[PDB]
RNA sequence: ACAUAAUCCCAAAAAA
RNA sequence: GAUUACCCCUUCUACCUUUUGCAUAAUGGUUUAACCAGAAAAAAUCUAACAAAGAGAACUUUAGCUAGAUACCCCGAAACCA
């Protein structure tokens, strides 16, 4: 019993316990649980449900929380000219969000 | 299970499945293709470029391969050596009447990716004229895609 | 001023080929003080009482020996902190004891077609100290723990994870307890080592035992299939059936370990 | 351990690393009968460094048995070099650099133990069943 | 007046702090170590940018490689999830594709059922 | 009909 | 980038100078350390002082005058003369 969701402009295969990190900040303070949509819900009796272009809010939910707000390592990015004396050094240095999925609720319609 | 943070999907490697491929008048160089799909694992949606998951591919009756047009007379076979005027020149016709275990080879030499990878799953690819298979002892599964 | 860049990058490769031991009193850079632990030890975790106890809990036999064996040698005064050793071992006894009889009632009311073995083997490992002495040293248990001798080694940190637990469950009651613990273990395991190590001898007869107390049918071993290799591995499909009635199949590289792998899926295909 | 060292010596320290490899690993006896009768100028020299690093582990450290010392580790390293003029034709000079050569010799108690022997069909079957499970 | 004093040296020990690891005098010569660090940061961004690339055709390869095991190609099988307005990642197909075997055969199995409802609607 | 080893970029193929 | 605590596979035509255009089989460099090549305010823009006056016995002035702050780098001849 899985599920797939979609955040930040990237759709995600979330199961519980699992541990997931996300785009910047979700504006949302930290220990605080959050809801998240449906993309895709696949049960491991092999009965799948996707519905389109969303999955139903009363039949499927999604409920995760949030651990802390990291930063990932720091990527140099540098563009470089042949003999135009061009040169741009750049440190820059993404921002993420840990979330931490915990129930995945499945009921019957 | 488990994910973190960004990841392709490859966990150690598995063992190749050896294949079986039948001759008789399917067109060379278009068995070379699907051969050579199979040799690069491409038919397994477990691929890695890196990790060489292809199979162990085996064709028989490589003699009984049937060329289409007048390009059996009209095919030429270029080998060259080290010596001064060389070339040489064979053609498809008298190639089939001495070594045609090669010709289907060749066919699918060209279709693989070049530098390792290539003579890698050349070792792969065994070919005979004829229908001895010692190796069919050994049980493998069979493929069947004439066309 | 480059004599501080100096003296700075002189002690930082002076730190590269020589590495000092961890000091328990020297580790934290500011003042080390009870009420502040156990202040932030209330703040961060749900309830915390008997503070006394809490740290009584941290407080192990060597520190005492080693401050006893300070009074003697130096002879300057005389103090007894005796009591501490003597209420923490207590704490301690009673926290094992509870502890067994909780994780038993865990397993008890999660898994009931466990069987005895299975339960016995479960507990084995969850109690088992490399664990639980990873999941302290991974909680920073460390940091609040004190040890005179070495801060390191296990037998101070595991006593004094176990003291902590029994002051939990004097001062907290179970009803807290229930929840700290359960949290962390489950959280820990996470793999197939649980019934691996329970697997360890002879799958096959463990799973003929299992099938004759249950269902009192005799396992059979059926090749259902092979697909030969002869450079790596060769692939043998075998069946595992009752009564004609499959219960797995899978393949293997020998008779053997196919065995194995097929006693072990129907292992835990009749956990459930 | 016994340490010994020779510097501010006179030779070239590419043949002198020939008979420093030579002795290296060897046990002391067959580093001796070698270096003696070994066809060099570094042999007399490094024969000379054996003798008295022999004679300091005797005096010095006072071993028991002399069986038990062996070579573990023998280095040359590069000292100053010597500028001289080497006159050639033309008006011309080149410049002729007499090099030095400091010699260290690390010894160590015990019976000496050095296995190069690998087993190919081992090594091979264990090699390629971890690389595959990887 | 002023001096080099440690400026120099300390850019140098920065650069080839970062030139670790690297052949030869580039880990050694601070010159080198420059040159091979400016191609190592273009490098960089040139694969960071075709790393997309890269997973996207390993993926479309996985994709189609689990199409064609269900009888259909992979272009067909784009056009079917098209128009079962499906939006889903290649990304999260080809996982699909891998691990869970019945989604993806629900999803062929839907998409030939479209294809045929389709040939049999336009005849 | 030009002068070192072939094919006008691999191998082949066919006539949305 | 992946991948294993190492590597093969995949993605990329040195730097500088000179040029319409150089990875270029155009130029310079063995490497390293160190040395080494934009220092001139008239009119102007700008910050302040006072204002038909400014400015330390000198000049300017139909809003000026005074002060401060802003832009124009090195090496090389063949030869001439004493």
């Amino acid at each position: 019993l899985f599920a797939v969701v979609h955040f930040a402009g990237h759709q995600w295969k979330v199961t519980a316990e699992d541990l997931i990190l996300i785009e910047n900040e979700l504006d949302v303070a930290c220990g605080e649980r959050i809801r998240l949509e449906k993309v895709l819900l696949v049960g491991a009796d092999n009965f799948t449900l996707l519905g389109k272009p969303l999955l139903g809010k009363e039949l499927v939910r999604v409920e995760a929380t949030v651990i802390e707000k990291t930063e990932s390592w720091p990527k140099i990015n540098m563009k470089f000219q042949k003999r135009k004396n061009y040169q741009r050094k750049r440190i820059t240095v993404n921002p993420q969000t840990v979330l931490r999925i915990n129930s995945i609720e499945x009921x019957x319609x | 299970m488990s994910s973190f943070s960004k990841a392709p999907q490859q966990w150690a490697t598995f063992a190749r499945v050896w294949y079986l491929l039948d001759g008789k008048m399917q067109p060379p160089g278009k068995l070379a293709a699907m051969a050579s799909v199979k040799l690069q694992g491409l038919h397994k949606p477990v691929y890695h470029q890196l990790s060489d998951c292809g199979d162990h591919v085996v064709i028989m009756n490589t003699r009984h391969i049937a060329f289409s047009g007048n390009k059996w007379e009209q095919k030429v076979y270029s080998s060259h050596t080290g010596y001064p005027g060389g070339f040489r020149q064979v053609t498809a016709a008298q190639l089939h009447q001495k070594d045609p275990v090669a010709i289907v080879k060749l066919a699918i030499y060209g279709m693989l990716p070049k530098n390792l990878h290539r003579r890698t799953m050349m070792q792969r690819l065994h070919l005979f004229p004829d229908e001895d298979i010692p190796e069919d002892i050994l049980k493998n599964l069979v493929e069947e895609l004439p066309q | 001023x480059x004599x501080x860049x100096x003296x700075x990058x002189x002690x930082x490769x002076x730190x590269x080929x020589x590495x000092x031991x961890x000091x328990x009193x020297x580790x934290x850079x500011x003042x080390x003080d009870y009420h502040a632990e156990i202040q932030a030890f209330g703040h961060r975790l749900q309830e915390t009482f008997s503070l006394d106890l809490l740290k009584t809990a941290f407080v192990n036999s060597c520190y005492i020996k080693s401050e006893e064996a300070k009074r003697q040698k130096l002879g300057i005064d005389k103090e007894a902190a005796l009591l501490n050793l003597k209420d923490n071992q207590e704490l301690s006894e009673q926290g094992i004891s509870f502890s067994q009889t909780c994780l038993t009632q865990f397993f008890e009311d999660a898994f009931p077609d466990l069987p005895t073995e299975g339960v016995t083997s479960l507990v084995d490992f969850l109690t088992s100290e490399e664990v639980v002495c990873h999941v302290a040293r991974n909680l920073a248990v460390e940091q609040l723990a004190l040890s005179a001798e070495f801060p390191v080694p296990p037998p101070v940190l595991r006593q004094t994870f176990f003291a902590v637990i029994g002051a939990l469950l004097q001062s907290s009651g179970p009803e807290r307890t229930a929840l700290f613990i359960r949290d962390f273990l489950i959280t820990q395991m996470t793999g197939k080592e649980l019934f691996e190590m329970w697997t360890i001898t002879n799958p096959m007869g463990l799973l003929v035992e299992e099938l004759k107390k249950r269902k009192i049918s005799a396992p059979e071993s059926r090749l259902t299939r092979q697909s030969g290799s002869t450079t790596a591995l060769p692939v043998y499909f075998v069946g595992l059936y009752c009564d004609r009635k499959l219960i797995a199949e899978g393949p293997g590289e020998t008779v053997l370990v196919a065995e194995e792998e097929a006693a072990r899926v129907a292992l835990r295909k009749l956990f459930g | 351990e016994i340490y010994h060292c020779r510097r501010q010596i006179k030779y070239s320290k590419d043949k002198m690393w020939y008979l420093a490899k030579l002795i290296r690993g060897m046990s002391i006896d067959q580093a001796l009968a070698q270096l003696e009768f070994s066809d060099k100028k570094g042999a007399q020299i490094i024969k000379e460094v054996l003798l008295e690093a022999q004679d300091m582990a005797v005096r010095d450290h006072n071993v028991e048995f002399r069986s038990n010392l062996y070579v573990a580790e023998s280095t040359s390293g590069r000292g100053q070099y010597l500028k001289r003029i080497r006159y050639h034709g033309r008006g011309r000079f080149g410049i002729m650099e007499k090099v030095f050569c400091h010699y260290f010799v690390k010894l160590v108690e015990g019976x000496x133990x050095x296995x190069x022997x690998x087993x190919x069909x081992x090594x091979x079957x264990x090699x390629x069943x971890x690389x595959x499970x990887x | 007046l002023r001096s080099r004093v440690t400026d120099r040296y300390w850019r140098v020990q920065e650069v080839l702090k970062h030139a670790r690891h690297f052949r030869g005098r580039k880990n050694r010569c601070y010159r080198l170590a420059v040159r091979a660090v400016t191609r190592a940061f273009v490098k960089c961004t040139r694969a960071r940018r075709l790393k997309k690339r890269s997973l996207r055709t390993l993926w479309i390869n996985r994709i189609t490689a689990a199409s064609q095991e269900h009888g259909l190609k992979y272009p067909a099988f784009i056009i079917n999830l098209i128009k079962c307005q499906v939006e889903l990642n290649r990304k999260v197909l080809a996982d699909l594709a891998i691990y869970e075997p019945k989604t993806f055969k629900s999803l062929a199995a839907l998409a030939k059922r479209r294809r045929x409802x389709x040939x049999x609607x336009x005849x």
